[PDB]
């Protein structure tokens, strides 16, 4: 909203910009603690591993 | 926390109450009677308190 204002009034502030990244694509691993529970597996043991 | 012989599961809930308190109770402020809190400043040695 800040950048779409500093559109406007060009006539003061010129090459405005981020100074950092913007967001990019994660891949989410999402454990069910359910089903570890159900198995013999241990979300140390999943942590750990991955 | 655990799962049962049978297909029912204990969560924490089922054995605590879960809340969001303060990490300690001991200390408890008023102004003029009313519920407070506050900030006890204490100034650093040869530090101007001006």
């Amino acid at each position: 909203q800040l950048f779409g204002m500093v559109a406007q009034h060009p006539d003061v502030l010129t090459g405005v910009r981020p100074n950092g990244l913007e967001d990019t694509p994660q891949f989410k691993i999402d454990i069910d603690q359910e089903k570890a529970q159900a198995l013999g597996v241990s979300i140390s043991d999943i942590n750990t591993t991955l | 926390l655990k799962v049962n012989q049978d297909g029912s599961q204990v969560r924490l809930r089922d054995v605590a109450k879960i809340e969001l308190g303060g990490e300690s109770y001991d200390v408890v402020a008023k102004f003029n009677g009313q519920p407070a809190s506050g900030l006890g400043i204490k100034l650093a040695t040869g530090a101007n308190a001006l």
